[PDB]
């Protein structure tokens, strides 16, 4: 059976619990790992976690980036950067970013810096997805 | 392989860039502690 | 004596933990609060010179600083805080002076009256 | 010595004394503040170093490229921690070049550099400073593994050294294998991973360097103000003997300079 | 000592000249925190006066508290604003030395005679923080603060 | 018998000659800084 | 005090024998910085002599110059020079220790004389810092260095 | 009068920052600071000319020893004084002379010390 | 100094009164580890006496060395068999306050003059832990230990 495992480097979120499943965005398209998944480590995008508790209860947390290992064992650790629950978050300020950046979009001085612009669009894009 | 590697870019940067579009996105007050716990003060010494 | 009791209890646990001051910050908040209230009292025991006080004066400024009324005002203006405020009472507010001067100590009334001047006019300060 | 050297020499001690004490205050608030913090990052860092002790991974033994990171502060006073960090440091990178590799090195703390700046002067890659001002975060592990991979030292091994938080008053100096993906791709228990090309697990062996560099930051740091606990602790217990020892020195001298004085002056007087 | 001791009490302004400034090379060695005179009142000299040289009074005293604290921690570890009070002081330290028309063989600098105006507005100036820029041996044996600015701007040049 | 400020300098034993180089070096450091940014200034502002 | 302070005035070579170096175990007690002599001179005694006394004082000096701070700060606040000097004078400052066939009776000991030639060649080595893998009390109460060599090695079994 | 003055500043400075032992320029200062103590040492009854002491100092304050090692700064002033002693008398007598360091005087010295520092 | 180097030649005991617990409420003030006696013999005051005070001394040393670590570490890195000697050693400190006869305007309590087996009986049965489950103020300035066991039926109920 899982032995799951979220922590953020600040706060540990389960820690070797045992839950039924666990949906989680990746960079290759998200998934959702079961007990007994076949082995995987993926690196994560900005998304949002959903995790089924062995009950049916079900939590969202938004996680920014990070790393989810799915081991032999049936042991998922799934490190976010920064995984906060939903209701941390602001619904009209994640809009104003998106616009902002959409903004600055355009002043793409180097390929390097259009980069880093429109990853920040696509990380406030996701937010407001999940927020909406 | 994402644009930001055909960019020249690493995932740590693109880490820190969406750690960053998370921050600042939060209820107010939650933002103060977020700035603690967050944030470098190291410093890089030409060798 | 009401008064001299809280501020010598006072400046007696600011002068076993001064050695921090210095330091002040990463200690817990207890030794923030004791640093802040001693630094204040000291602030306020300066005394000009030449400048006596009658013990009404005196008793009007020690009981506005050692009931935490100076608590967010900057050390360095605590003293034109206690030159400020000891003008005012001295020239609008007589009739409290002569009540405690006469009386002796501080009557319940008295006590209000003092808690409400000391808000009013730290209420605006700047 | 007279009179004025030995109260000058006693003042001056127990100044030490009292600036020693509210250290050991300090250092203690830090230490408890250090371990509340530590214990999340403790299971975090386990839990990312898990997949590399789950598939056991041997690194290869026919490259020449290595990386040496030993993580201190830049504070001082806190006893043998950076001493036995660089110790280690230099034992390693003797043994790599022994065996015939090309070791570089990575400084997280001056006082690593300092102690390091004599010999291997020139196998500093890059160090860093400013720590220990503030309680390591993320992103200072984040700003060391991205200004190690910008500098481009592609190593084939590496190795981070700092000093493990046993206890309040102990601790151990570990040594935590760093792998290239060029490891990683090429080892047989990685066939069972499954939906990983050669992408996907270079942005994975990246946020791992992250997460074990932000590991060793948060142990270092908790080692490092359980040392300076100690260590103020027991110079303010030094000063206190040294106090002692003195105030007896000076209560001597007194009496002799009181007699002394009294003895003149009645041979004055009575040499009359 | 008795004869010193007596002689304190027959004398309104004193000037202790001390041996633990005159090593680091300030001279006049004259010591700021044990010297003392009797106009030196608000109501003698003005507010101004008597406020600088009260500043200056207290900011090396501060100095003198701190400097037990920098023989275990180090300049590295003070809190960003007592690197300020340090500076200032060693700045003060430094702008209180001048050079004599007398002492032009030990020196050989040229003696300088400051206006009183001159000093208050020069120490006013430095501990209000318009000088926190120039490094401290430019206000070395130098006469009005002017000359200190010139001293530094020579000493930029030939960097 | 007590203790004042400015005693470990007063002694002027092993700990007083170490804080005294310990803060002059830091200060001939600080003043290096200084001096260049000064000259630095000096040549962008002639015109 | 006058008596002694006077004595010293008429006295060639000094030898000022201290209770804290005694007290350390050290014997005889000569306080190596105290003691002196007329015949100090290179163009008396030579120049490995003289350069070998010399050395040896300069680094007890240095040791006693670090003391102060070595007793509170502890011995870890030091540079590595300076940890050097500290073993080097430890290991100087035992090995001027010296078994007399006279206090045989007093420890069981066996007396030891060491000809001059030994003795500077012995100081000459340690400050070479040849016998820096040596723990410092293998030099505690022996004759020639060879001798702490041997003490050395018995001690590892 | 010339040369000690720059002695004893730089002295004064080195006595500063030496309780210690990075930068380039405080390096450089602890540097010339020792090399100008060693060179300060002196043996038994063997006092020196006047101009033989100005020859010397103007040796070590004018960095040319910064480059060796302190330990041989003795070895240095030893066998400089006995190659001056002979091979330049004329310049010892004319500064002992005319008592002064004078342009062409500093030239000399200058060349002097720059071709002895090297062959040795 | 002379005086007092002359004058405790003759001292059979001592009393050491401290600013640091009037502070506390406790009175009499007597240190109650500064204090010393002569007397505090087991061969004059009896084993079972002698043992009594030597408890009391131990566990209030304990207590004070634990106090640090309470003040740094905090409270909670006591261990169980530590909580217990500090419950126990805050109850006997409690414990050796008195009313006093001639204080009656100052405490509002009635004096009491305790015998010796009183007392004895007291903090032997404190040491013992017999009360490890009565509060801390059901000790304060009582008389015998009967009265620490009223006050605390009467402020429990």
């Amino acid at each position: 059976q899982m032995s799951f495992t979220f922590a953020s480097p600040t706060q540990v979120f389960f820690n070797s619990a045992n839950v039924r499943q666990v949906d989680v965005p990746t960079q290759t398209g998200a998934f959702g790992i079961l007990a007994a998944h076949v082995p995987t480590l993926q690196v994560l995008r900005p998304g949002l976690v959903v995790v089924h508790a062995e009950d049916g209860t079900t939590s969202k947390y938004f996680v920014s980036s990070g790393s989810v290992t799915v081991n032999a064992d049936s042991s998922v650790q799934l490190l976010a950067e920064e995984a906060v629950t939903l209701d941390m978050l602001d619904l009209g300020a994640a809009k104003a970013n998106l616009e902002k950046a959409q903004s600055e979009l355009l002043g793409a001085a180097d390929e390097a810096t259009r980069a880093e612009i429109q990853i920040r669009i696509e990380a406030n894009e996701a937010l407001v997805k999940a927020l909406e | 392989v994402a644009y930001w590697r055909q960019a020249g870019l690493s995932y740590i940067r693109y880490s820190q860039i969406c750690a960053k579009a998370v921050r600042d996105a939060l209820k107010t007050e939650f933002k103060a502690n977020a700035m603690k716990t967050s944030g470098s003060t190291i410093k890089i010494v030409k060798v | 004596k009401q008064v001299a009791g809280t501020m010598k209890l006072e400046l007696a646990q600011y002068r076993e933990v001064a050695a921090f001051a210095q330091f002040g910050s990463d200690l817990d908040a207890a030794t923030q609060q004791l640093l802040s209230r001693g630094v204040r009292l000291t602030e306020l025991l300066k005394q000009g010179q030449y400048s006596p006080m009658a013990i009404e004066e005196q008793v009007a400024v020690i009981y506005a600083g050692v009931r935490g009324y100076l608590d967010k005002l900057e050390p360095s203006k605590i003293t034109k805080f206690e030159n400020a405020f000891l003008s005012h009472v001295i020239s609008q507010h007589q009739a409290l002076l002569s009540k405690i001067r006469t009386d002796g100590k501080i009557s319940e009334e008295s006590d209000a009256k003092l808690k409400e001047i000391v808000t009013n006019f730290l209420a605006g300060f700047e | 010595a007279t009179l004025k050297d030995i109260t000058r020499r006693l003042k001056s001690i127990k100044n030490i004394q009292k600036i020693t004490k509210s250290m050991k205050m300090v250092a203690a608030a830090k230490y408890a503040r250090a371990e509340r913090e530590l214990k999340p990052a403790r299971v975090y860092g386990v839990g990312s170093l898990a997949l590399y002790e789950k598939a056991d991974i041997k690194t290869p033994e026919d490259k020449k490229k290595h990386l040496i990171i030993g993580v201190s502060s830049d504070r001082g006073l806190c006893g043998a921690i950076h001493s036995s960090v660089a110790k280690q440091m230099k034992s390693e990178a003797a043994n790599l070049a022994a065996a015939g590799k090309e070791v570089k090195i990575i400084g997280v703390g001056d006082k690593i550099r300092s102690i390091l700046h004599r010999t291997h002067s020139d196998q500093f890659l890059v160090t860093f400073k400013e720590v220990g001002r503030r309680p390591p975060t993320f992103g200072d592990a984040s700003v060391i593994a991205l200004e190690l991979l910008n500098s481009g030292y592609e190593f084939d091994e590496g190795s981070i050294i700092f000093n493990r938080f046993r206890s309040v008053i102990s601790y151990k100096t570990e040594e935590k294998p760093i792998f290239s993906l060029d490891t990683i791709s090429s080892a047989e228990s990685m066939s069972i991973y499954d939906d990983i090309d050669a992408d996907v697990l270079r942005n994975y062996q990246e946020y791992s360097l992250a997460n074990i560099i932000y590991y060793s930051l948060k142990e270092s740091t908790t080692s490092e103000q359980s040392a300076r606990m100690t260590a103020m602790d027991n110079a303010s217990k030094n000063a206190s003997e040294m106090i002692d020892k003195l105030t007896l020195t000076f209560n001597r001298t007194r009496q002799a300079v009181i007699t002394k004085e009294l003895i003149e002056i009645i041979s004055g007087a009575a040499a009359l | 000592d008795p004869a010193p001791a007596t002689t304190f009490a027959h004398l309104d302004a004193t000037t202790v000249l001390s041996r633990a400034i005159a090593e680091l090379g300030i001279y006049p060695a004259v010591d700021p925190l044990d010297s003392t005179s009797r106009i030196m009142d608000p109501n003698i000299v003005g507010s101004e006066h008597y406020d600088v040289a009260r500043g200056v009074q207290k900011i090396l005293q501060d100095y003198k508290s701190l400097q037990d604290i920098i023989a275990i921690l180090g300049m590295d570890e003070l809190s960003e604003e007592d690197k300020l009070t340090v500076s200032r002081a060693r700045k003060i330290q430094r702008f209180l030395s001048q050079p004599f028309q007398v002492a032009e063989v030990f020196t050989g600098h040229l003696g300088k005679l400051v206006p009183l105006k001159e000093t208050i507005k020069g120490f006013q100036q430095i501990l209000a923080g318009e000088y926190d820029h120039l490094p401290e041996q430019a206000f070395y044996m130098v006469g009005p603060i002017e000359e200190a600015v010139a001293k530094a701007d020579k000493l930029a040049e030939e960097h | 018998v007590r203790s004042s400020a400015g005693a470990v300098r007063d002694a002027g034993g092993a700990f007083g000659k170490r804080e005294q180089a310990e803060e002059e070096r830091y200060f001939r450091a600080r003043a290096k800084e200084q001096l260049a940014a000064l000259k630095k200034h000096h040549e962008n502002e002639i015109s």
